[PDB]
């Protein structure tokens, strides 16, 4: 249905926060990938708002601690995911229309992200 | 209805008979009975010479038999007197070292010009030629050009500020011998046929 | 056969008093078409980030080996490419282009993509190495054309007219039959 | 006197060469014939003044490279250039002319200001008969002393007036 | 020596010989990804798979040839319709998340991969009908990119197929174990807690990688393979 | 095949040619100036190579505008070769880096490279 | 009197160089000297790919190229097995005809222009150019165009195409007809052509002289009907033909072939219908570029396919086709690799001239002229 446009929407804000996080606690954020069905477009059209699909937080030593990744245009089971390198930790999360973004159907504030966020710069970091 | 009993006349002595399954034929003679066989030929019925292809094999990748090869076109035209369209090749081996060969321009006078421009090519001189005189490449041009030991000569191209480019060393495109830029090259590009 | 001069006068008048056909350049508008092969145009993205994406994809298949490309890395503040590659040198040497199509049909970004001019002639071979620079979009004229509006201080009009141009073509303004 | 030192005449004898530049064809290749195509009844060069084409060389002014020079063709055209009247222009046509073009080889010169002096490049393959036209136009603006390059110098009005000729 | 058929030619070779080499000493070609000259061979990337018979008696399933001897006649069969059909299969799989960043690589032309890829893959399928590339359509997988692992190695972990042949070379040819795998599943990359890359001998892998994973900072965006002028000579700082 | 003249020393090199060319007939030889950067000549510097047919001279890059006097010294040497009755001139297209190692290369492959190379050229371009 | 008619001067078009062995006003002998343009085709295509070489083919007859394009293109085809869409096909025997008509009409235009009359050069030159609009229309260059594939063609017909064609194929037999209507019922080239230009059938075949001056003389011998290729098998055809081989013979057999051109562009125009444009096997054919964004085999294939091309496999091919001046076709050693081994070309205009110091013999001096405008050499063809 429809809802696909608010995800990629949706998706700008979490980045947001992300980016938030680096101005936050004076760590290192990277826009890692963007979307190559973007860069392949030649004369065809394209309507998204953003164009980036995969940023992280490294740590001084450039390790990152903390991926999101967003499932491209066309493909199949549309989805955001979200893992913790060297954790085996992994999120797959969706966005329920009136409720918010959801994990599963828990639904996935600012706070929960950032309190991850923090608990992974502790944990993970080498420096 | 002619091309079936010049299979069977070469077939019975015993020279090798070329084909591959695209529908064209090649019939290999030896020196020596070049020159009869294929007079011979001409009063089997050919009414027309097409080509002379003179051909280097130095740098094939499968060793050939020798390094040059020439080959004639002998053809009778459909609509003339009596036409089945018999339309063949014969290729003759000719030596590295023995750039030699007797012309046909005393029974087509079409070997006249073409024979010229094989010698004028490649190092391939022929026998009984009125005028063997070179006819496309200078006057003063030394060496026979499309032998591949023969330089193709080319010359960079030419860009701003000390930008330039050498396109021998430019080319990303894969020769029979050149290994390609990975370890080797297998599977389809060493060749590759689709089975319609 | 007198018969036959004649008959030849005859035709002859006949086209004497038909007057029209000609196309008077540079004075008419000469009409080419959507898919004419001219000056080669860097095209961009909406976001205004430019295709090209240093690949050097244009320069292999070009059989006169006349496109340069030196490569760079964006960067993220102010990036130039949409990937983390874009081209800092691209020169195209027209005295060795032999206008196929090649470099836009292997470009797989879309950027490099012949535009219309044809009005390029100039005096020296060492002038006539068109950039980066000198192919853009944006750009609205050829090298001794922008010469000339600007040593001469009057703007630059170009001497054709298409029906409409590509969409491969996003951004190209030009003249388009006389919609304007 | 090579239409000079004169302020009135020199810029009537540049008019006068400029609008009067008759082409002293040399159809070589498949440029040459968008060369004759820029005659016939659409799009002609029969207007600047160029309407009669002088096929004897000491009649003629303007020479252009049209086609691939072929090195067995080389001192012949030389001579044709040597055989022209001393104010002469030459325009090289194409990209096969200016440059090596694509034919990077044994056999072609790969670039005609080798064995004649050039007025005007003009690429294409084969340029189009408008852009014939633009170099035509550049060449007359040229010989009127009203011709600047890249570098910001005006250009000599004819080129092989600087060659020591030998 | 032993004898061994491959398809029409019977080759003389030694015995410890392993098939892969004794397919190639015949003539033959095979996809490699795996195993590499000097390193052991493991296998993992399931390429080298071709038909044996020891007597007409066909093995079961198909014999890996990286780290299979070689016994006195046995026959070899590369080109049936199965084995392509099998590696096409496998390239698939191994382009399954790949990030699609050929244009933009390092690595261009000089990409294993690549050549492997348009030499056995897509089998001729049986006529004019539109074939499909790729079948996976989902969300492919994302990991840290262009990741410097030391100042003239950078480390794309999105590029590595999963071979094992930098942390093989590191363990065996320096003796420097400075590169390994962090967790399992589709899930695995390489990484470090040795950052430096402390072995003098790290620059190697930079050549070994069949993809675009591991390349030289210190040359890192500069010309494509093969752009460059490739003139072979020796180098003289020592005497070696 | 002799070398003589050095490179970057255009009077020595001029000089050396004046003793080592003699009163050689030169009706049917050949003069080959090798250069890179065709269009440029302000900034040319030239090598040479002439093929009489029964023994050939060399050389090395010391002629040109490149070189103080080198301009002058080529003027002179094309007036040189002119006066001895040469009319077939030739120049030959080369890679920078090709000039160095074209010197050392054996005499046939040198010469045949060459001679494949050359461009007819009108001496009234190094008068 | 060695007269030295020399390179390009005077007015022999196609720079040729000849020395005409003769005293007074007849013609003892003409001995040519070619090479003028020599370039170096068959070279230089060993050093570029298959898929570049489409750029070096057609400027060797620059007059009729897509002849030269479908003899490579066909000859590869069958080297690795292509198949030839039905639209693909369709259209390139509609880009055939169209460039025979067009090389036809430069070819009268040179003859009358070369001794004679200047007006009907632009007539048939007006319906040429219009020609040309329709192939910038499609492949966006006026000649030398770089459309076809080894496939197929490169992309499809734009919508403003196919009304263009039926516009010029509704006024060219008129047309044509005029140019009949003024020519063959001569009036002094009555007494200028019928008589000159000795072509006995005999030696026309004994010297390799294909090239539509020999049905001139009555012998029916076209590859579209001796050796069908793309397609000529299932079309109706009037195969033109002459009573005594001369220039006027030529002429109109000429003539009669443009206008049975003209009714096989028609007959091909007629029988389209929608479809394919070219062969889409992966392995000779670059992916389409709106999965370059979607599939990884998109990619790899796109890059290599651009950067190395095919390898076709090892062996000799050669295929002949008919052009505006006969029998032509291109034999090609592949070795496996990217590049093609060797290319040698039968030029027709370059066998076609053996007949020159025959043809002119005991002929007028002036006349020399006319009977090479009527042997019509394209010297890019000859020289190559
Ligand atoms: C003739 O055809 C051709 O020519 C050429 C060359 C020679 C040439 C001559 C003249 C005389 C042009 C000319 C035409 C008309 C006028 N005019 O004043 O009307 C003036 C001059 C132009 O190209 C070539 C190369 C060719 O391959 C063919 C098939
Ligand atoms: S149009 Fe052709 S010659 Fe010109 S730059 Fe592109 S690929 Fe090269
Ligand atoms: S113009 Fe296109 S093909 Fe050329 S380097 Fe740029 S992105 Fe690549
Ligand atoms: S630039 Fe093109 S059109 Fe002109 S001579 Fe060369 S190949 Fe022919
Ligand atoms: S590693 Fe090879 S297949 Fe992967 S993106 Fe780079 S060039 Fe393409
Ligand atoms: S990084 Fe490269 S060498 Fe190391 S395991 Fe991955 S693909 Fe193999
Ligand atoms: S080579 Fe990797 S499986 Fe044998």
């Amino acid at each position: 249905a429809s809802s696909e446009r608010e995800l990629y929407e949706a998706w700008v804000e979490l980045l947001s926060w992300m980016r938030e996080y680096a101005q936050a606690k004076g760590v290192r954020f990277e826009k890692e990938a963007d979307f190559p069905d973007f860069i392949y477009r030649m004369e065809r059209p394209y309507d998204l708002p953003t164009t980036i699909m995969t940023a992280s937080l490294s740590d001084g030593l450039g390790e990152p601690f903390l991926l999101a990744d967003v499932s491209p245009r066309h493909a199949k089971l549309k989805r955001i995911g979200l893992r913790l390198p060297r954790a085996h930790i992994h999120l797959h999360a969706h966005y329920e229309p009136g409720k918010g973004l959801v994990t599963g159907k828990i639904p996935l504030t600012k706070e929960r992200f950032f309190a991850l966020a923090d608990r992974a710069r502790e944990a993970l970091a080498f420096a | 209805m002619r091309l079936e009993r010049v299979l069977e006349e070469a077939r019975a002595k015993g020279y090798p008979i070329e084909d591959n399954g695209l529908g064209n034929l090649w019939v290999v003679l030896p020196r020596e009975r070049f020159k009869e066989e294929m007079a011979h030929y001409k009063a089997m019925g050919f009414n027309f010479l097409a080509d002379i292809v003179g051909l280097d094999y130095l740098t094939y990748p499968d060793p050939r038999p020798e390094r040059f090869a020439v080959v004639y076109e002998l053809v009778s035209l459909p609509g003339w007197k009596d036409g089945d369209g018999s339309r063949f090749f014969v290729r003759v081996y000719v030596p590295e070292e023995d750039p030699r060969l007797p012309t046909v321009t005393d029974l087509w006078g079409s070997a006249n010009f073409l024979e010229r421009e094989v010698y004028d090519l490649f190092g391939i001189v022929f026998e009984g030629h009125p005028d063997l005189r070179k006819i496309l490449t200078p006057e003063d041009l030394e060496g026979h050009p499309l032998r591949k030991d023969y330089p193709l000569g080319e010359t960079p191209t030419l860009f701003r500020e000390g930008r330039y480019i050498i396109p021998a060393e430019f080319r990303a495109a894969l020769t029979g011998k050149d290994p390609g830029l990975t370890f080797y090259k297998g599977g389809s590009r060493k060749g590759y046929r689709s089975l319609w | 056969t007198l018969k036959a001069l004649a008959q030849s006068l005859g035709i002859t008048l006949k086209y004497l008093f038909s007057k029209p056909v000609t196309v008077p350049y540079p004075d008419a508008p000469v009409a080419l078409k959507p898919r004419f092969h001219g000056r080669h145009v860097l095209t961009r993205h909406p976001n205004g980030l430019e295709k090209c994406i240093g690949c050097s994809l244009c320069a292999a298949a070009c059989p006169a080996y006349a496109i340069y490309v030196e490569p760079a890395e964006n960067d993220p503040e102010n990036p130039v490419s949409a990937g983390e590659r874009y081209a800092k040198v691209y020169e195209i040497n027209m005295l060795r282009c032999i206008f196929c199509g090649l470099c836009e049909e292997a470009c797989p970004t879309g950027a490099i993509v012949l535009g219309y001019d044809f009005e390029m002639a100039d005096y020296e071979y060492s002038d006539l190495v068109y950039g980066k620079e000198d192919m853009l979009v944006d750009v609205v004229g050829t090298k001794p054309q922008r010469r000339e509006a600007k040593r001469t201080g009057k703007p630059v009009k170009v001497g054709y007219v298409v029906p409409y141009v590509r969409p491969e073509l996003e951004g190209f303004k030009a003249p388009t039959e006389g919609g304007k | 006197r090579e239409g000079i030192l004169f302020t009135t005449l020199e810029k009537l004898v540049a008019w006068g060469r400029s609008n009067s530049l008759w082409p002293a064809t040399f159809g070589l290749a498949c440029c040459a014939i968008e060369m004759m195509a820029s005659t016939d009844a659409r799009n002609d060069l029969a207007r600047f003044g160029s309407e009669v084409f002088r096929a004897s060389p000491r009649q003629a002014d303007v020479m252009i490279v049209a086609g691939r020079l072929s090195k067995k063709m080389a001192p012949v055209m030389r001579r044709v250039w040597e055989q022209m009247p001393d104010p002469k222009w030459v325009i090289s046509m194409g990209a096969c002319a200016s440059s090596g073009g694509m034919f990077n080889n044994y056999a072609i010169v790969q670039n005609v200001d080798s064995v004649v002096p050039v007025d005007v490049y003009v690429p294409g393959c084969p340029p189009r008969p408008e852009a014939l036209i633009y170099a035509v136009m550049q060449l007359q603006k040229k010989v009127r002393g009203q011709a600047y390059n890249e570098r910001g110098e005006r250009l000599p009005p004819v080129a092989a007036w600087k060659r020591t000729r030998g | 020596m032993v004898r061994v058929k491959v398809n029409d030619r019977i080759v003389e070779v030694p015995p410890g010989t392993s098939v892969m080499d004794a397919v190639f000493h015949a003539g033959y070609d095979v996809p490699l990804f795996c195993s590499e000259k000097h390193l052991s061979p493991i296998g993992a990337c399931r390429m080298c798979l071709v038909r044996i018979g020891l007597p007409i008696q066909w093995q079961p399933k198909l014999a890996a040839s990286c780290v299979t001897a070689v016994a006195d006649g046995m026959v070899v069969d590369t080109l049936s319709d199965v084995v392509r059909e099998a590696q096409a299969g496998m390239v698939e799989f191994t382009l399954l998340n790949h990030p699609l960043d050929c244009p933009t690589c390092d690595k261009g032309g000089a990409c294993e991969l690549q050549d492997r890829t348009v030499e056995y893959g897509l089998y001729e399928k049986y006529p004019l009908e539109l074939p499909v590339y790729t079948r996976f359509e989902f969300t492919r997988r994302h990991v840290d990119k262009h990741h410097p692992l030391s100042p003239f190695v950078i480390l794309d972990r999105e590029r590595c197929i999963h071979c094992k042949r930098c942390v093989r070379y590191f363990e065996e040819v320096p003796g420097d174990e400075v590169l390994d795998f962090i967790e399992r599943g589709v899930h695995t990359f390489i990484g470090t807690m040795d950052f430096g890359l402390p072995s003098g001998f790290s620059g190697n892998i930079t050549d070994i990688c069949p993809v675009g994973a591991l390349l030289d900072l210190t040359a890192r965006f500069r010309a494509r393979n093969w752009e460059m002028e490739e003139t072979p000579t020796t180098c003289a700082l020592c005497p070696v | 095949m002799v070398r003589v003249g050095m490179r970057a020393a255009p009077r020595v090199s001029l000089e050396a040619l004046k003793a080592a060319l003699g009163g050689l007939k030169l009706s049917e030889a050949k003069v080959y100036l090798i250069t890179d950067w065709q269009d440029k000549r302000d900034q040319a510097r030239y090598a040479l190579l002439l093929h009489t047919g029964k023994k050939d001279l060399l050389v090395p890059d010391a002629f040109g505008p490149a070189f103080p006097g080198g301009e002058e010294a080529l003027s002179e040497l094309v007036g040189l070769l002119l006066a001895q009755g040469a009319r077939r001139f030739y120049e030959a297209v080369v890679s920078p880096g090709e000039m160095t190692a074209l010197l050392d290369l054996p005499p046939e492959e040198l010469l045949k490279r060459v001679m494949a190379i050359a461009n007819p050229t009108d001496p009234g371009i190094y008068l | 009197m060695t007269l030295n008619v020399g390179p390009q001067h005077p007015s022999t078009h196609g720079v040729l160089r000849l020395m005409v062995t003769l005293s007074g006003e007849e013609v003892l002998e003409v001995v040519p000297h070619i090479g003028y343009l020599h370039t170096g085709f068959e070279k230089t295509m060993e050093h570029r790919t298959y898929l570049q070489n489409i750029t070096y083919t057609p400027r060797m007859d620059y007059l009729h190229s897509f002849a030269h394009d479908l003899a490579y293109a066909l000859a590869v085809e069958k080297l690795l097995g292509a198949v030839v869409p039905p639209r693909a096909e369709t259209i390139r025997v509609i880009l055939n005809e169209l460039s025979r008509l067009a090389s036809h009409l430069v070819f009268l235009g040179t003859g009358l222009l070369d001794l004679g009359a200047l007006t009907p050069f632009f007539y048939a030159f007006r319906e040429r150019e219009t020609i040309l609009d329709l192939f910038e229309w499609v492949t966006g260059q006026r000649f030398h165009h770089n459309y076809i594939r080894i496939g197929g063609v490169k992309e499809d017909l734009p919508e403003e195409f196919v009304p263009e064609l039926k516009k010029l194929l509704e006024v060219l037999p008129h047309r044509i007809d005029e140019y009949e209507a003024l020519f063959a019922e001569s009036p002094i080239f009555y007494e200028r052509a019928r008589g000159v230009g000795v072509i006995p059938p005999e030696v026309a075949i004994d010297l390799g002289l294909t090239g539509g001056s020999l049905r001139a003389s009555g012998v029916n011998y076209d590859v579209r009907k001796a050796y069908p290729y793309s397609g000529y098998e299932t079309y109706t055809f009037d195969v033109p033909l002459g009573e005594r081989g001369d220039v006027f013979d030529r002429m109109l057999v000429r003539i009669r072939e443009m206008r049975e051109s003209v009714k096989i562009i028609k007959q091909a125009l007629e029988r389209l219908e929608p479809g394919p444009v070219r062969d889409p096997n992966p392995q000779i054919t670059p992916p389409p570029r709106h999965l370059l964004e979607t599939s990884m085999e998109a990619v790899i294939y796109h890059f290599k396919h651009y950067t190395e091309g095919f390898h076709p496999p090892k062996g000799e091919v050669y295929v002949p086709t008919e052009s505006a001046r006969g029998e032509l076709g291109y034999y090609i050693v592949s070795d496996g690799g990217s590049m093609p081994y060797r290319v040698k070309v039968r030029a027709p205009s370059f066998v076609n001239l053996q007949s020159l110091p025959y043809a002119c013999k005991g002929e007028q001096v002036p006349d020399m002229v006319a009977i090479i405008a009527s042997l019509d050499p394209v010297m890019g063809d000859v020289d190559r």
